[PDB]
């Protein structure tokens, strides 16, 4: 069970660093904006908040899956 | 919902979901038809193979590419080939979800009006939009001043663009990519000995160049080191048990980029291409494209491109002037990489071209925004 | 003084002197060595004949053949055969006068630079040089634009000249010729009974298929024509006092050079490679060597090609554009008469590879002018 488990936990974890990197180059992209639409200014906002809840979450399954080991 | 990227390209498919880092499926686009009798009992009939099981079969099979030059020749086979994409790579109904493809610059009308009305009548997707390739490339670099330089296979394309206004009279197209480099490579290695003929011997050969190839920093001083001493030799290893032993020609097929009279045309390097471009546009905008070249593509992953390129440009260009070569790793996907950048973007949530729309409008609707 | 003109071939030799009509000497290139014991005494143990009396006592002979494909494999038997040549066939020593030798296109580089090595050091002639095979096809013929499809034995090949200015990119060059010809002649006659396995027998089929042979205006009415009559019938004799009757083999033979899928390969027909080498070159020049095309080699002599070939061509060209086979008589010599004419002419006189050219510039002089 515990394999298995540690498993599961690395596929999170690497489903979680491929959001990762897609967030950070939407927003790579919208910064550099000068007059964006009023839909992106949220949008932007928007992405910003899901990168920072998608960091927490990495650094919790990391913490979990060393723990278990 | 989820809006799938498909980059049909011209020697690989790219297909993938919006919202990601990587295409979720990738292939190349042949399709095989069998070539010999056929003697078992039981085995189970198949016209023809398609996507990597005919890669994987190429002994006993006729592969065949269904495009060419961007410009598709075959329905019947790219009809194929989207449908494995769709139904059998990602097991994903196209019905639910849009769909965006990308298509090469100054290609043919019709070809737009033929994808639609096959990516309409017949798979029923909801929406579709298109895309021009070179252009998705600066989502990805991250900037919106530049002149991109995608270099697929088949065919390469340079649009240079200032503050998300794209320049439609500098843009540039060349029939150059490398589908021709592998033919050279087996023209040229037929000096040694090792001839290759048959499609899957071709295949070979472009494993051949994949693996040991480089572009040479200057081209004179690399023959003659090449010539006078015995170090600029490599060894490969054929399915069959049998060793190559490649010399010069590691560097001379790359080579025909920057001079393309050694397969008998007659236009001049990527590198003039490319300052022509840039001499195209207005005088007030040339430092800035100067500033901020871009590279794309998969055959742009020859070591030392970056660094050839940019001393060509510099000894081209005039003084006073910075020249930079952003090259980035995994330019391969770069294209693809903007598509899905473009499809999460809100704004562009309003652009699709829905089925009612191109109902009522007929063919025309998609060339409006070309 | 009179320059040598020897045409070393794949199936055939052709010595002779320039300012001649015709080669003074021509016997195959083959090598025989003894395979029985020898139990009299007083014959004198020869170690292998060479030449035609190798051919004239095949029966306890196995012969080989030292060039296969243009390529040549065995050395030491192509310098017997040259030395049986230059002192019992022709009679002549090579110091005094100089020698010119033809190779076929697209040959390793390799072979060019051994040759020469083995026509200096060893026979020491004062000067030495080599042409293209095809190219001296157009002296003889007598024009200057055109587009030759020289097909001897061993291979074939095709070179398009336009006003004397041999475009290098649209040359092919294809392995079908006429020993595949006599292995499918051998493979088919097994059909019937008539079983030919040993070298010899494979002399005697290639004596078969030199004499009843011929090529079909129309392939599918032919075979109807066979089957439903019995007027396609021939009667031949062997060496044995047997007969053997020849029906439908007489135009499946000749048929593999239009559909090369009968003997497991994948290359289109000679037909299509015309087709295509005519297509690669550029827009302007098409008219012209589609009006004139040429034929040479010993393997375009079936009766009938010269009518099948327009009408294949004809097919596939587009119209209002005129088609003709430029198929003189005596073709089979043709490659040689060239280069008589050209040893004759006093221009070429200037460009031989003096002695002491090689020896100071080394074995790399041959290939400036490749
Ligand atoms: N690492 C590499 N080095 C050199 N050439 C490459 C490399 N990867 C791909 N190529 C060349 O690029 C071609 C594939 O281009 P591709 O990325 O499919 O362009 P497109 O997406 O427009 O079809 C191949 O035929 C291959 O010859
Ligand atoms: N009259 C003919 N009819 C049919 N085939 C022929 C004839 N003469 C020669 N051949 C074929 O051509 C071959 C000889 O080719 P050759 O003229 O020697 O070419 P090369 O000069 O390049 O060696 C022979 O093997 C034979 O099978
Ligand atoms: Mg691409
Ligand atoms: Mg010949």
């Amino acid at each position: 069970d515990l394999k298995g488990q540690l498993a599961k936990l690395e596929l999170h974890l690497n489903k979680t660093n491929g959001q990762i990197t897609a967030t950070e180059r939407t927003i790579n992209y919208l910064n550099k904006l000068k007059n964006p639409d009023p839909k992106t200014k949220t949008q932007l906002i928007e992405l910003t908040e899901k990168l920072i809840k998608l960091k927490q979450e990495f650094e919790t399954t990391i913490n979990s899956q060393h723990e278990i080991s | 919902t989820t809006a799938l990227v498909c980059d049909n390209g011209s020697g690989l498919v790219k297909a993938g979901f919006a919202g990601d880092d990587a295409p979720r499926a990738v292939f190349p686009s042949i399709v095989g038809r069998p070539r010999h009798q056929g003697v078992m009992v039981g085995m189970g009939q198949k016209d023809s193979y398609v996507g990597d099981e005919a890669q994987s079969k190429r002994g006993i099979l006729t592969l065949k590419y269904p495009i060419e030059h961007g410009i598709i020749t075959n329905w019947d086979d790219m009809e194929k080939i989207w449908h494995h994409t769709f139904y059998n790579e990602l097991r994903v109904a196209p019905e639910e979800h849009p769909t965006l493809l990308t298509e090469a610059p100054l290609n043919p009308k019709a070809n737009r009006e033929k994808m639609t009305q096959i990516m309409f009548e017949t798979f029923n997707v909801p929406a579709m939009y298109v895309a021009i390739q070179a252009v998705l490339s600066l989502y990805a670099s991250g900037r919106t001043t530049g002149i991109v330089l995608d270099s697929g296979d088949g065919v390469t394309h340079n649009v240079p663009i200032y503050e998300g206004y794209a320049l439609p009279h500098a843009i540039m197209r060349l029939d150059l990519a490398g589908r021709d480099l592998t033919d050279y490579l087996m023209k040229i290695l037929t000096e040694r000995g090792y001839s290759f003929v048959t499609t899957a011997e071709r295949e070979i050969v472009r494993d051949i160049k994949e693996k040991l190839c480089y572009v040479a920093l200057d081209f004179e001083n690399e023959m003659a080191t090449a010539a006078s001493s015995s170090s600029l030799e490599k060894s490969y290893e054929l399915p069959d048990g049998q060793v190559i032993t490649i010399g010069n020609e590691r560097f001379r097929c790359p080579e025909t980029l920057f001079q393309p009279s050694f397969i008998g045309m007659e236009s001049a390097g990527i590198h003039e291409t490319t300052y022509n471009s840039i001499m195209k546009c207005d005088i007030d905008i040339r430092k800035d494209l100067y500033a901020n070249n871009v590279m794309s593509g998969g055959t742009t992953m020859y070591p030392g491109i970056a660094d050839r390129m940019q001393k060509e440009i510099t000894a081209l260009a005039p003084s006073t002037m910075k020249i930079k070569i952003i090259a980035p790793p995994e330019r391969k996907y770069s294209v693809w990489i903007g598509g899905s950048i473009l499809a999460s973007l809100s704004t562009f949530q309003q652009m699709w071209i829905t089925k009612q729309e191109y109902d009522e409008a007929g063919p025309s609707i998609v060339h409006r925004k070309c």
